[PDB]
């Protein structure tokens, strides 16, 4: 938003901005040290050791 | 491939799909579009259909 006296209003007066979390939900860590995973789990049919 | 003719084994090192071309880039003023009185919407929506 533009305020009628030659000025303007951007994003960063209204909000902060910066990269994080898509889901700030799950989270995991290992030993104590902060860890992150993937969790694989076996396609119906296939085999484990392959 | 400037690596690839400096080599004895190979011969006819070519890239399959096309390089870079010209572009010309537009760049719309975000302001100068407002103090007009333009929305972006349909400086966009019109670059687009035109």
């Amino acid at each position: 938003k533009v305020n009628p006296d030659g000025s303007q209003v951007r994003l960063k007066d209204v909000a902060d901005v910066g990269l994080g979390g898509q889901d700030y939900s799950i989270n995991a860590q290992f030993n104590g040290s902060p860890a992150s995973g993937i969790a694989i789990k076996l396609a119906t049919g296939a085999n484990a050791l392959d | 491939l400037m690596l690839a003719a400096q080599n004895p084994a190979l011969q006819r090192v070519r890239p399959n799909g096309m390089s870079d071309e010209p572009q010309y880039k537009l760049e719309i003023d975000d302001e100068k579009a407002s103090a007009l009185g333009v929305s972006l919407a349909d400086i966009n929506s019109t670059v687009s259909i035109a």
